[PDB]
């Protein structure tokens, strides 16, 4: 019945820090991902250009492997922390193990350094949430995320950040059983309800599970969106 | 104490360590043409105390003067800090360290002190001077490890009444007698009625070295000078 | 009462800058039998957006050093200004 | 009582409360009574369970081949004590290749147990020991404290209403010395039974023995050679 | 010798106000020589060369980390550096090794940053200094250079002559030498320009 | 009390007694020893259509006869069987044996009650242990504090009141296997809230003649639909 | 003030510390009274016993602590600071003759136990010592001398010199005592050191309460005065 | 009342608390006295059994550091085990360096700065006991000291350390110590024990006494008590 | 409430260091760069005009650091110089592993991870100190960045230093220019903010300072300025005034 | 009062301080002059130190 710190439990049987760090990533950006069946994809929105700067430095969206894809959300810094540790940790994998990374190695390590961050004396926790997606044993699609408790969490399609129940009912809405269309179509339309979906602030990049990242151009995304607008015409 | 910042202001105990420097005994030090000079205010608080035994007037090498205002149980520790570090310089380059050096690297070690978190800072204000490669420097320290440079200066008690007979007082252009002249000037403008040759305690800086003073010539010179 | 449906505007007083503070020299100067010829514009600026009518204050100050040559204005200045004062901390 | 939190405070009427609340802490275990006669040591424990199906937590644990201990409180401290006791017996055990006495052995259980009362950052040892051994000059029993104060006795009893328990002991500590083993380890259930509350009796499954001899080795028993312990009493005076 | 693994030969000489350094362009393994284009003397600053002979790998890792200890030293005081401060610079580098030696006989060459006073100095192996007035060699022909420059050295030298002259020690010292050969690279600085010229020396 | 270096007046824990009551919240699960071979359950409390079932973990694998179940804090628990996991091979390699299973758990509470941050907090799980030794089958609890006792029959973390109570009305000592397996799934739909189907609960169990693959897997559904 | 409670080595406001000028009445808390004289080429210390039990001791009641061959002490305030500050002292001058080859002059000896109690000072997590320090010692070419150390670090030395609980008198009466340029015959010196204490405490009493230590430049040795000497310096200044 | 938390803090009047309440810790414990002859040193415990429980040979505050010398420690009991063994570490290492019986006042100052060091940081306390130091030697004759728990280590003829500690030297003092050899002296310590608390607050207490001297040849140990049975046969003409 | 120490955070989740050691910049000398290709420019004003000091320094914002970069800062003083040194033993022992001069991203983040191994840990003091990065590569040419106490930096074009440059900021955004690399059209548009921002009246030279890096030849020289340029460029602005004037 | 700090928030602005001027501690020269005055008061008969105290 105090205050202070990660090491004390509630009188009710909470950890108040891991809670309230949470919420940082609950009040970040958005983030999306789904997998198809042999091409997956994700991306962010919020591209928040202030008129007068480079952005290709601040791109939220990096890979460890040939194989692996990131996303976060939270605050930046405890990201970049992350990935300098993890390019490290897929690399020293590569060092034994002559295998492609598996994406569950990589992700029981993300927790694992996650929660031992987390109990120790003092260490703030890492306020973010990441998406590691992902395709190797025989080509087929992962994607797991992440909590700043350090729990790794297999889903199928994923929404994070800013209002993020809204958008994840949108996948709820959605996605279904029954192809590279529709999963390009899917994005558009998991874009389309973004928060905002502005139309310019879009940034996606997606894997073929053979190839590498891929950053798009936003005329092919201004196709999409009149595709779907077209779709919306024909609702009626 | 000193591992956290303030809602908006500055580091309290750095403050009050200055009040501390700022509450001390006086001190003037004025850099002319061809030397620097300077002067400290010495005053025991009784007649029985010997003035042969403690020293302000503190050299670093054969031709770099120092003086403080504040505590010379701190000002001992960082001074024989200095000495090691000007002759570990001497060892590396087999040159007389240049005062500029000397400045950045006990800024340096007071620097390290105001460091987190169980020491307290200096309560110590330095007057560094020297004269290397011909033209002579002047460059006071402060307990927040920042630096300057000056052409005249005081510090200890009303150092702003000092400081504003030095810039009415002094100019660019003078000699080192004129600036002992005026230095004395500006230390017997603040200090009490009675100063003899004990009281005071002046060293200066020729280019052909490092000069204390002695009590006999500090004696014939303010025997009334002016 | 800050909800704007009990008061629309909410308008501070900006003071006067130096611009704003070199017209107020030159007004505040205006009828004192000064010694007239006299940079205002230092005077101004040495308002660091003094509160409008601190001019006719520095007036004031500068007539009772005279008891109105710049100097005069400068003392009054000097006695309304100082604190600020006391660097060591920079 | 804002001075009561931390073992390096002295009180203002200088008793430090922290071995107060380890004292306390000890006397919520469970009773145990160990009593000695000239020739053969036994300590006797009691029992208990989590819930009915569940199997009892035990309490007499071996060290040495004459080295026994009892105990009550903390479980780990318990283990931990019981690592250090095996180290220290099987460390003079290589090196003097003798058996050790038993109080030079519980003087370093003091010296072990100071560290952690004096000193900032460890806790008192939460420690019920009841120690029986055999040096040269025949069985010992010893107890021990959280604060270290280590007894020895002839017959002590500490635990849960281990009270009566020492008015029985009270009561029979001349009786004691003369005996064989095993009217002597039904005195220690003559003990262990008033440690009760009457509306309910010793039963096999709850009890422990733990016999060492000047000419027999440490062990302990659970119920089988134990069902011959039980028989040879009467009912309690209702 | 472990001096004689790669060959190497420095000459630095005094002239009345300009400086001149020369050395040798052969790189090779004991006997089986590898390139002629491998670089002994490196630029310090304006004015002022360095020149390193010996084995190769204490070649290039002092000269690397004096060129790390030179830029600290710059980059600390805006001013650029006197001969005396790199010689002892160098001295203290080689004599923080004083059980882990490196095999390099470092020669010093550069002139006043001040005035237009030339300079030369080397050191040995362990960091001992030596000034003089003539000229300095190092590396593993020592009294072919030795015999050349007390035969053919004056003391008020005109840039030319004093590059003739350099040129005739290095290219007779050089022939004579087994071990180190192929080329000579000559630079003669002063306090207005900056020359360096390439010999046709036997390629034998 | 703030801190896990004081004591109380009286006899409490804190430190502990809080993480005693920071296992209650967890999902349930129920363990039963027969001697015909261990039986175990859990329910996983799927949230999402997208929390693919088969990621989460709750019986792990430990040895080739030895299985477990975790409760509350997820990476405690994950920690604690890292560990458990080297350290039997490590018995394995200077014994060419099996460790058994109380000597898996004393391996494990060793280090499960030993938090010190000088001279680190203490753990947040509540383990089931089954497995099959030399003596036949057993089943065991342990606890943060380290308290480890062996029980024939223990439910943990969320409603285990009502389910050590009903699971007290039907037990007895010469049970069957398959009697017992659904004695349990009956008592965790009792406990549960979803609908009881394919995706909810997971059985694990071992016997030493089936050593091998101490799960059930899909056949889980004929068992379900046997009620 | 405070306020800030003092209870670390911080600096306050305006502008002082607290535990340092707290430490400077642990001194007073001993109850005890030294005083130090130098007049020409001798030097004298007085002290006074304060033993009330015939079950005690006499010898072992000796402040006056033989540093080395050539140098006194005497000790007032808390009795453990002081022995522990008498041992630093004896270990530091050791170190001196063993570094250097010479015996140590009394100077730098209090410039180093000064040093170490400002070190003990800088540094938090210790207690500073809290005892006072007078030194004598012979010097070639500079005669005897008389040396202070402050608890503080803060050394100084001079003529007439007194520490304990009641020198604010003792320093009046030898400011209003050394203004006479008389030498000082070395009977002057002793007498005017047990007249200072005598007429500061007010006693005239017998000669077993005192200790003297002197040092001479006639035999540099520390030493130690006995009953029948003190007795006839007692009764030598006995008018 | 205000600060007396840590071992390093001072007070607004220039005292640390810490010191006084370890100090008057000592002051409920038992009452424990020595005194010397003019050939031995004599050590007397005034120790109580607690009800029954007790074995009357336990956990005897009388130690025994070196040949030669030993404690009569009282306070916390633990605290001055590990001091005794602090103390034979010490006899340990002279004996190992010098080849000679340790000097009572070399012992007395490591001791004491032991103590004092115990009383100097914050992270520690101070100690909580008090107990006395009596050696013999044939070029040295008898010497007792005493440590209090701040470590002001100084010499005595005959001290007192527990309750009566001014109720005890207020009729040890009255003892002609010098001419009497501590054979009488033993039937002494015996009355001004027995003086002290028969009945009063407790029921019942028991004796110890120690013993150091010529008699041993510079042995130290305790008395065979039994032999000669000097208490009981005085302590019963005592009351009268 | 939630106060104590850096660590941990607070109940929303912010942090209280960071936006402090934020407070802590704004109340410091301001700096800017322009956007110019062929060349990069630095302004910064001068903190203690007092007559009494002696200007031998060169340099009290700038510090060159490599042989292409120089950098100005701004916030408390004296942690810069532990910054500084460190940053150039950085770039130095770069140098040393390569023999190739340092690419300037991986210096940037090299210091921001410098600062932020003080932001988790505990307890230490952040590095409240913002500072201006210009420089020149073989993958970009000219750049600028913003070091932050929280250890982000973005690559601007237009960069911003605390409460005296928001307005700086402002006027930077309402006169954006963009293709105009001539060195002097930036300068003088320097001269138009720090006119506006800085209260010094009509902009004595003494009381500014101005340091540029062009690309010369395979050098990259770093020009620190002197006064009578400044005069020139002074003048030059009032002419640009008279200019406004003739509106009149 | 003993505090002005608690003050000087519209008293001491344009318009408000019109002719204030803070009175505290002086130079010297005073302590001479009231020793002169108080100890006037008392007797000082003739001839009775002042500086030693000034």
């Amino acid at each position: 019945s105090y205050d202070r710190a990660i090491t004390v439990f509630s009188p009710d049987g909470h950890l108040f820090q891991v809670e309230y760090a949470q919420e940082a990533v609950k009040k970040g950006s958005t983030a999306v991902g789904v997998r198809g069946r042999d091409i997956v994809v994700l991306g962010v929105e919020k591209k928040s250009v202030a008129k007068l700067q480079d952005e290709r430095t601040v791109r939220k969206i990096c890979a460890l492997d040939d194989n692996v894809c990131m996303a976060f959300a939270g605050l930046t810094a405890d990201a970049r922390i992350v990935i300098n540790r993890a390019r490290v940790e897929c690399q020293s994998h590569r060092l034994t193990v002559e295998d492609p990374v598996t994406v569950e190695y990589i992700t029981r390590y993300i927790a694992s350094l996650k929660q031992r961050y987390t109990q120790s004396n003092g260490r703030r926790p890492f306020g973010i949430s990441a998406l590691i997606v992902g395709f190797d044993f025989d080509g087929t699609p992962r994607l797991y995320q992440t909590d700043p408790s350090g729990t790794y969490h297999a889903w199928k399609a994923n929404a994070i950040g800013r209002g993020a129940k809204s958008v994840r009912e949108f996948l709820e809405k959605n996605y279904t059983d029954e192809t590279d269309d529709l999963t390009i179509k899917l994005v558009i339309k998991a874009l389309l309800e973004v928060v905002q979906s502005g139309g310019k602030n879009i940034e996606l990049a997606v894997m073929r599970r053979d190839q590498s990242l891929k950053i798009l151009n936003p005329e092919e995304i201004e196709k999409y969106v009149a595709e779907i607008e077209k779709e919306k015409e024909e609702n009626e | 104490s000193l591992t956290t910042f303030s809602p908006s202001g500055k580091l309290v105990q750095i403050e009050y360590a200055l009040a501390a420097v700022a509450g001390g005994a006086p001190s003037v030090g004025i850099k002319a043409a061809n030397g620097v000079v300077l002067a400290t205010e010495k005053k025991q608080k009784s007649i029985l105390y010997d003035e042969r035994s403690v020293h302000k007037v503190e050299p670093i090498t054969k031709h770099i003067g120092l003086v403080y205002s504040g505590m010379g149980p701190d000002y001992r520790v960082l001074v024989h800090r200095a000495r090691k570090l000007a002759q570990q310089y001497y060892l590396v380059y087999q040159e007389p360290i240049p005062t500029a050096q000397l400045v950045q690297r006990v800024a340096s070690v007071m620097q390290e002190y105001t460091q987190s978190g169980g020491v307290r800072p200096f309560g110590v204000s330095l007057l560094i001077c020297g004269w290397n490669e011909g033209r002579p420097y002047l460059f006071q320290s402060d307990p927040s490890g920042a630096y300057f440079a000056w052409k005249a200066t005081a510090m200890g008690k009303n150092y702003v009444n000092g400081k504003t007979f030095l810039e009415k007082r002094y100019n660019e252009d003078l000699e080192l007698e004129d600036a002992i002249h005026t230095a004395i000037l500006t230390l017997k403008e603040s200090f009490e009625g009675q100063m003899t040759e004990d009281n005071i305690e002046v060293g200066i800086c020729n280019e052909a070295g490092f000069r204390r003073l002695t009590p006999t010539e500090v004696k014939d010179y303010l025997a009334a000078i002016a | 009462l800050l909800r704007p449906g009990r008061i629309d505007r909410k308008i501070e007083f900006p003071p006067p800058n130096e611009e704003a503070r070199l017209d107020i020299l030159k007004i505040h100067s205006r009828k004192m039998n000064l010694t007239r010829g006299i940079n205002l514009r230092k005077i101004a600026e040495l308002m660091p957006g003094a509160s409008g009518a601190e001019v006719k204050g520095v007036c004031t100050e500068a007539g009772m050093y005279a008891l109105v040559t710049q100097e005069d204005f400068e003392m009054a200045v000097a006695k309304v200004m100082q604190k600020d004062s006391e660097k060591n901390m920079s | 009582n804002q001075y009561d939190n931390d073992v390096t405070v002295w009180s203002p009427q200088g008793r430090i409360h922290q071995i107060e609340y380890a004292m306390e802490a000890v006397k919520q275990g469970s009773a145990t009574v160990g009593l000695k006669s000239k020739t053969h040591a036994v300590l006797v424990a009691l029992k208990r369970a989590q819930s009915e199906l569940a199997a009892h937590q035990k309490k007499i644990l071996h060290v040495d081949n004459h080295i026994g201990i009892s105990i009550a409180g903390l479980t780990a401290d318990a283990r931990l004590l019981c690592n250090f006791m095996r180290q220290e017996c099987l460390d003079s055990r290589f090196v003097f290749d003798r058996p050790l006495p038993v109080s030079r052995l519980v003087s370093l259980i003091g010296s072990k147990t100071q560290i952690p009362t004096q000193r900032y950052g460890r806790r008192p040892y939460g420690v019920g020991l009841l120690i029986a051994g055999y040096d040269d000059m025949g069985p010992h029993i010893f107890q021990t404290c959280p604060s270290a104060n280590y007894f020895d006795c002839r017959a002590m009893s500490i635990g849960a209403r281990s009270q009566s328990a020492r008015t029985y002991l009270e009561r029979h500590m001349s009786e004691f010395m003369e005996c064989n083993l095993n009217e002597l380890v039904k005195h220690g259930l003559r003990a262990l039974r008033e440690t009760l509350p009457a509306e309910q009796d010793l039963t096999t499954k709850n009890v422990s023995i733990g016999i060492v001899g000047k000419d027999l080795e440490f062990t302990i028993y659970d119920d089988d050679d134990v069902s011959p312990f039980l028989e040879g009493l009467e009912e309690r005076p209702q | 010798s472990i001096m004689s693994y790669n060959g190497g030969a420095v000459m630095a000489m005094k002239g009345k106000n300009c400086v001149a350094i020369a050395a040798d362009r052969r790189f090779g393994i004991q006997a089986q020589m590898v390139t002629t284009d491998f670089q002994k003397i490196f630029p310090m600053g304006d004015r002022l060369y360095i020149g390193l002979a010996g084995l190769a790998t204490d070649v290039q890792t002092v000269a690397q980390r004096l060129k790390f200890r030179l830029n600290l030293y710059e980059l600390k005081e805006g001013r650029q550096i006197k001969p005396y401060t790199l010689m002892s610079m160098v001295a203290n580098l080689l004599y923080e090794k004083r059980f882990g030696p490196y095999y390099t006989e470092p020669v010093i060459a550069g002139l006043d940053p001040k005035t237009f006073k030339p300079f030369i100095c080397s050191l040995d192996l362990i960091g001992c200094p030596m000034v003089t007035d003539d000229f300095v060699v190092s590396g593993t022909c020592a009294e072919q250079m030795y015999g050349m420059c007390e035969s053919l050295w004056e003391p008020n030298m005109d840039p030319d002559h004093l590059f003739e002259t350099i040129s005739q020690a290095m290219l007779n010292a050089v022939d004579r030498d087994a071990v180190s050969g192929m080329g000579v690279i000559v630079h003669i600085i002063e306090k207005d320009k900056i020359t360096t010229r390439t010999l046709k020396a036997r390629m034998d | 009390d703030r801190g896990v270096n004081t004591f109380s007046p009286e006899g409490r824990l804190f430190q502990v007694e809080y993480a005693i009551e920071a296992i209650k919240l967890g999902s349930t699960a129920i363990g039963i020893q027969t001697s015909e071979g261990v039986c175990l359950a859990v329910e996983k409390r799927i949230t999402s259509p997208l929390m693919e079932p088969s990621s989460i973990e709750k019986i792990v694998e430990i040895d080739a006869h030895i299985g477990c179940a975790m409760s509350g804090l997820i990476a405690d628990a994950k920690t604690l069987i890292d560990k458990a996991r080297v350290e039997t091979q490590n018995h394995w390699f200077t014994y060419n044996e099996t460790m058994t299973v109380e000597s898996v758990t004393q391996a494990v509470s060793n280090l499960a009650l030993q938090f010190g941050e000088e001279d680190s907090r203490p753990f947040g799980v509540a383990l089931l242990f089954g497995g099959v030794d030399e003596k036949g089958p057993q089943l065991f609890h342990m606890d943060p504090s380290g308290t480890f006792v062996q029980c024939d029959a223990r439910a943990i973390g969320s409603a285990s009141e009502g389910a050590q109570s009903s699971l007290q009305e039907v037990y007895h000592k010469s049970m069957t296997l398959k009697e017992a397996i659904k004695s349990s799934l009956i008592i965790l739909k009792q406990v549960m809230e979803e609908k009881l189907n394919a995706t909810n609960i997971e059985l694990a169990t071992v016997q030493p003649g089936q050593n091998f693959h101490m799960f059930t897997k899909e056949e889980l559904e004929e068992v379900i639909k046997d009620i | 003030s405070a306020g800030f409670d003092r209870h670390i080595t911080i600096f306050s406001p305006e502008g002082r510390l607290y535990q340092v000028e707290y430490a400077f009445k642990a001194i007073n808390q001993g109850g005890l009274t030294s005083v130090a004289v130098r007049g020409k080429d001798c030097a004298v210390i007085v002290t006074q016993k304060k033993v009330p039990d015939k079950l005690l001791d006499s010898s072992t009641v000796t402040h006056l602590f033989k540093i080395t061959e050539n140098i006194g002490c005497v000790m007032t305030g808390m009795t453990a600071d002081s022995r522990s500050q008498v041992q630093r002292a004896r270990y530091e001058a050791a170190n001196w003759k063993y570094k250097y080859g010479y015996e140590i002059p009394v100077d730098m000896l209090c410039k180093r136990i000064a040093d170490i109690s400002q070190v003990y000072t800088q540094n938090a997590e210790m207690r500073p010592l809290g005892c006072c320090m007078i030194l004598i010692g012979i010097d070639e070419e500079q005669g005897p001398q008389v040396y202070k150390c402050d608890p503080a670090g803060y050394y100084c030395g001079f003529k007439a010199t007194a520490a304990g609980v009641k020198q604010t008198e003792s320093t009046s009466f030898l400011e209003k005592k050394v203004k006479k340029k008389f030498d000082w015959t070395f009977e002057q010196t002793v007498e005017t050191a047990i007249t200072c204490l005598s007429t500061v405490l007010s006693i005239d009493f017998k000669p077993s309460e005192i200790e003297v230590g002197v040092v001479t430049v006639e035999n540099p040795k520390f030493r130690i005065l006995t009953e029948a000497e003190i007795d006839a310096h007692l009764v030598a200044l006995a008018e | 009342t205000g600060y007396d938390l840590s071992a390093s803090t001072f007070s607004p009047d220039g005292r640390v608390f810490q010191v006084e309440y370890a100090m008057k810790a000592v002051e409920n414990s038992s009452t424990a006295i020595g005194i010397r002859c003019k050939d031995g040193v004599v050590f007397g415990v005034e120790k109580l059994v607690l009800s029954k429980l007790y074995e009357e040979g336990s956990n005897k505050r009388l130690f025994n550091v070196d040949r030669h010398v030993g404690m009569a420690v009282a306070g916390l009991l633990a605290d001055a085990r590990s001091l005794a063994d602090i103390a034979r570490e010490e006899a340990s290492n002279f004996r190992s360096n010098f080849g000679y019986n340790i000097p009572l006042k070399h012992l007395a100052d490591r001791v004491a700065m032991y103590v004092h060091a115990y009383t100097l940081y914050s992270a520690v306390r101070p100690f909580g006991c008090s107990f006395m130091l009596g050696s013999y030697s044939v070029n040295d004759g008898a010497q007792l000291y005493m440590i209090d728990p701040s470590g002001v280590s100084y010499g005595y003829w005959g001290c007192a350390i527990g309750k009566a500690r001014q109720a005890a030297k207020t009729e040890i003092e009255k003892l002609q110590m010098k001419e009497m050899t501590c054979r009488d002296i033993v039937k002494e310590v015996a009355k001004i024990i027995y003086i002290v608390h028969d009945e009063v607050k407790d029921k019942a207490f028991e004796l110890e006494l120690s013993w150091v001297g010529e008699l041993t040849n510079g042995r130290h140990e305790i008395v065979p008590k039994d032999i000669r049975e000097e208490a009981e046969k005085y302590a019963k003409e005592s009351l009268k | 409430r939630y106060d104590s120490r850096t660590t941990i955070f607070s109940p929303e989740g912010r942090l209280y260091q960071v936006e402090y050691a934020m407070e802590a910049i704004g109340h410091a000398g301001t700096c800017l760069g322009i956007l110019a290709n062929d060349g990069v420019l630095l302004a910064a004003e001068r903190r203690n005009i007092h007559k009494l000091l002696d200007e031998v320094f060169f340099s009290e914002k700038i510090y060159k650091l490599n042989e292409d970069m120089a950098c100005s800062v701004a916030g408390i003083t004296s942690d810069a110089n532990v910054l500084t040194n460190e940053l150039r033993l950085i770039a130095q022992r770069y140098l040393l592993q390569y023999q190739e001069p340092i690419p300037c991203e991986q210096l940037v983040t090299a210091l921001c991870d410098i600062k932020q191994a003080y932001t988790q840990f505990g307890g230490k003091r952040p590095f409240g100190v913002s500072l201006l990065y210009i420089g020149w590569d073989k993958h970009y040419g000219f750049q600028l960045y913003q070091s932050d106490p929280s250890g982000n930096y973005g690559g601007w074009k237009a960069t911003c230093i605390g409460n005296n440059s928001a307005a700086a900021v402002s006027m930077l955004k309402q006169d954006y220019k963009e293709g105009e690399m001539t060195l002097k059209s930036a300068l003088a548009l320097a001269i138009k903010v720090l006119n506006k921002t800085m209260d010094v009246s009509k902009l004595s030279a003494e009381k500014v300072e101005i340091a540029t890096l062009t690309r010369e030849n395979g050098k990259t020289v770093i020009r620190v300025l002197k006064q009578k340029e400044v005069e020139q460029l002074i003048k030059k602005h009032e002419e640009e005034e008279a200019k406004a004037e003739r509106e009149k | 009062t003993n505090r002005a700090d608690t003050l000087d928030p519209a008293l001491l602005r344009p318009g408000r301080l019109d002719r204030k001027i803070e009175f505290p501690l002086p130079d010297r020269r005073q302590k001479r002059l009231i020793f002169s005055t108080i100890t006037s008061k008392m007797n000082l008969s003739e001839e009775v130190d002042l500086e030693d105290y000034v």
